[PDB]
RNA sequence: UAUGCCAGCUGGUGGAUUGCUCGGCUCAGGCGCUGAUGAAGGACGUGCCAAGCUGCGAUAAGCUGUGGGGAGC
RNA sequence: CGUGGAAGUCUGUUAGAGUUGGUGUCCUACAAUACCCUCUCGUGAUCUAUGUGUAGGGGUGAAAGGCCCAUCGAGUCCGGCA
RNA sequence: GUCGGGUGAGAACCCCGACGGCCUAAUGGAUAAGGGUUCCUCAGCACUGCUGAUCAGCUGAGGGUUAGCCGGUCCUAAGUC
RNA sequence: UAGGGAAACGUGAUUCAACCUGGGGCCCAUGAAAAGACGAGCAUGAUGUCCGUACCGAGAACCGACACAGGUGUCCAUGGCGGCGAAAGCCAAGGCCUGUCGGGAGCAACCAACGUUAGGGAAUUCGGCAAGUUAGUCCCGUACCUUCGGAAGAAGGGAUGCC
RNA sequence: CUGUCCCAACGUUGGGCCCGGUGAACUGUACAUUCCAGUGCGGAGUCUGGAGACACCCAGGGGGAAGCGAAGACCCUAUGGA
């Protein structure tokens, strides 16, 4: 008894993979008489032809590792593979840092803290990279 | 890459096709000229005296 | 002069269109258009054709799937012939 | 490869040339198809 | 009917990546020799097949506890894991 | 006497030989142009069942007329 | 010090292209030029598909007398031809 | 691959389940060229299949390719007639 | 109050292919054309013929005489962990057990791939052929020479997990 | 740095060996169980003389058949070719 045709029809009607269809080992003769697509549909509702479930890669261990790396752990010098400029991009780090300092000095000019001349002094120096972070910018504004 | 068996892989071109005039697979569809009857080159039919031994 | 309708295509799928969808299948002459197949079917069976779908079979002949209107029934036409 | 109308008419006939000599011709001649073509072993036109 | 421990230490002769296949041949041979029947007569229940193919095809167990029966006209046996 | 050697015997394998000839080869006489009124050639069709060939052309192994012929096809 | 992001630049079995050594495997082959490890290039004079052009004493040739359908110090077929 | 089981005159290799593996730019998906019916069903094992075959791209006979809006068709390119 | 779903038939977020739109730089290289569309409305009705449409698309549907370990273009380059990575390794979705003959012998010699070999360490050989050693990332450090570009990852030294 | 060597050992997988099935080819003047000498166109399983030699079969590594494979590319010759 060849049920390979029905296996092709079962996988289209259940819209699932060919390797996932299950045929009841006890109902072979009744699956053998299954000529049409409707014959296959009826045999699905009878429970004789079912579909197995698709597996998923259990992210359980991954999530518990995402926790520790976000806290600063496991990123030791024996777990780094790519070079430094590969782990964090230099041009992208500047974009992050400099906009952060250009978002600061803007909020200071439009508040009255800094004057048009004091803002210019710092913007050109920020663009010149005289300040490391926003914290070093503040440690310069305050005398 | 050797000129033999592996160069035979790049052979998926159609050149000689069934002619309209004579019917031999000799119509070069890229040249629009027949190599058997000469359709597309001559108004006459391609016949040659060397297609038979001199005194025949 | 060539005739349009040659003979009816009477296969199992030609019944699945006759019963369910009210369509008559004919194997017509390959020089015929959808509009020529249409007029021809009407002038031979006293029916009203709405749509004609053609295909050039692997037998060199042209298969014409002719859809009738609600007023005419395909199962009733295939009876007399 | 895209076939044309004529190319189709031709490949169509070549398929009917692939039919066996009917059972009755054997009984009429009182006892071979020579244009026996296979889709793999043989080569057609075009 | 009795319970026999089948040693599979002769499966280490057949190449590692096939160890499970030979293990199954050994069981069938061991039972036919002890219950006095033919190799064709011995029917193994899929339990023995899953027990032997547990850790892949190459890391098959060294022994196996097995429960077998003995009956019928020609003479045959049905066998399973304990 | 196992493996085996030479000759024969029955039976194969093989298709020579002999017999036969729907084909060839050569000679001789007769005859001798076709095509835009679309030839020659080709393709695709054409049969109750039709694959090859022959014929034929959508009127498709055939339609008309005159003569021959004749109970068959 | 930074910003910038150049290159017949760099590492790279990324796709891809090439083919140094093993003078390994094979050598009535898987194959009338193959297998495997190694090795080279990999933003450029780069690699590739399809279309198209150049024809035999002629093309094409970063030139090896290389390539022009397993045919090249003058392609192939048929004829001259016995 | 293995143990069960199915069909069968006949089963290591046809089919069901289970257990066990292989493939991750491909051994998955869609296609161009080229192939030309090789697609589908039924019936088969003289042929073909690196063994066997109840299977098959094999053999035999049916069935199958439906578009105003997907290609073609139109345009022009190197270039060709 | 289409559809689909056994059911629920979500809401927010980051990084964002495609797709949209800008800024910049290079050339002794300057990066197609044409048909068509836009310019330039709306209603109702009609018409829209013809050709392709099956399947393969490859370790069996193509080319290589073969069900050939060869050759042959395109799109999927964002499936999960991984890690710089379209890298390795493992795993989905999906496909397969047809790179299609099997059974048996602790299974010898001998051969192909290959692992580990004490002490010595190139004595082997034409020649370190073969195999091997080093190896990613971080920090310290880096000679001669140099066309000032480079040499240079010179060399050398330290570090490297888990909680 | 190391099995390249001194110097070889054990192991691993696919073969190899036995059983089923499938099922080619290279080569064949004839005879042919050889060996030691000799002789011969001076490089003999086959001639002469001796020696040896019961037949068949399995596995083997290849000493011999001036082994198989290719009308020597070297060399000379031809009133040869390019
Ligand atoms: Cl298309
Ligand atoms: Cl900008
Ligand atoms: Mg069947
Ligand atoms: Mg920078
Ligand atoms: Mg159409
Ligand atoms: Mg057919
Ligand atoms: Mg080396
Ligand atoms: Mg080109
Ligand atoms: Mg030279
Ligand atoms: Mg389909
Ligand atoms: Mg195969
Ligand atoms: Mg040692
Ligand atoms: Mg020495
Ligand atoms: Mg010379
Ligand atoms: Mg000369
Ligand atoms: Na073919
Ligand atoms: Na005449
Ligand atoms: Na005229
Ligand atoms: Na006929
Ligand atoms: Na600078
Ligand atoms: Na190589
Ligand atoms: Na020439
Ligand atoms: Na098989
Ligand atoms: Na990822
Ligand atoms: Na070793
Ligand atoms: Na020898
Ligand atoms: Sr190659
Ligand atoms: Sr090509
Ligand atoms: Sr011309
Ligand atoms: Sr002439
Ligand atoms: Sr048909
Ligand atoms: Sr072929
Ligand atoms: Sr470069
Ligand atoms: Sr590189
Ligand atoms: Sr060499
Ligand atoms: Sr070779
Ligand atoms: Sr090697
Ligand atoms: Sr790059
Ligand atoms: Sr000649
Ligand atoms: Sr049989
Ligand atoms: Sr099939
Ligand atoms: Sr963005
Ligand atoms: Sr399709
Ligand atoms: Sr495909
Ligand atoms: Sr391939
Ligand atoms: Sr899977
Ligand atoms: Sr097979
Ligand atoms: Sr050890
Ligand atoms: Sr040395
Ligand atoms: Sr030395
Ligand atoms: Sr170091
Ligand atoms: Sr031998």
């Amino acid at each position: 008894t060849d049920l390979s045709a029905q296996k092709r029809l079962a996988a289209d009607v259940l819209d699932v993979g060919k390797n996932r269809v299950w045929f009841n080992p006890e109902r072979q003769g009744d699956i053998a008489d299954a000529i049409t697509r409707e014959d296959v549909r009826e045999l699905v509702d009878e429970g004789a032809i079912q579909a197995k479930d698709k597996k998923g890669n259990s992210r359980g261990r991954a999530r518990e590792r995402q926790k520790k790396r976000a806290y600063g752990h496991q990123k030791g010098a024996g777990s780094r593979k790519g070079k430094a400029g590969a782990r964090q991009n230099s041009k992208e780090d500047w974009e992050s840092r400099i906009r952060a300092q250009r978002t600061k000095l803007r909020e200071l000019r439009d508040e009255g803290t800094l004057s048009s001349s004091q803002y210019r002094d710092l913007y050109d120096k920020a663009g010149g990279g005289e300040f490391d972070s926003v914290a070093d910018l503040e440690r310069y504004i305050d005398a | 890459t050797g000129a033999g068996t592996p160069s035979q892989g790049k052979k998926n071109t159609t050149t000689h096709t069934k002619c309209r005039r004579c019917g031999e697979k000799s119509y070069h569809t890229k040249k629009k000229v027949c190599s058997s009857c000469g359709f597309g080159k001559s108004a006459k039919r391609r016949d040659y005296e060397w297609q038979s031994k001199a005194g025949e | 002069s060539w005739d349009v309708i040659k003979h009816p295509h009477v296969t199992e799928k030609a019944m699945n269109d006759m019963d369910f969808q009210n369509k008559l299948q004919f194997a017509v002459d390959d020089r015929a258009s959808k509009g020529e197949v249409a007029d021809a079917v009407e002038e031979q069976y006293d029916v009203t054709v709405e749509q004609v779908n053609t295909q050039n079979t692997m037998d060199g002949e042209k298969k014409a799937v002719v859809r009738l209107s609600e007023d005419d029934d395909a199962q009733e036409v295939a009876s007399r012939i | 490869g895209k076939k044309s109308k004529a190319t189709k008419k031709r490949l169509a006939k070549l398929d009917n040339q692939n039919s066996r000599v009917p059972a009755w011709v054997m009984l009429k001649t009182d006892r071979r198809n020579h244009k026996r073509r296979h889709w793999r072993r043989n080569d057609t036109d075009e | 009917e009795r319970v026999v421990t089948i040693p599979l230490r002769d499966a280490r002769a057949e190449p590692n990546h096939k160890r499970a296949d030979k293990a199954m041949i050994l069981i069938r041979e061991h039972l036919a020799k002890h219950f006095s029947v033919d190799e064709d007569a011995v029917r193994l229940d899929p339990s023995i097949n899953e027990a032997a193919w547990a850790r892949g095809r190459a890391n098959t167990p060294s022994k196996i506890r097995v429960r077998a029966a003995r009956f019928e006209e020609e003479g045959e046996a049905i066998v399973e894991a304990e």
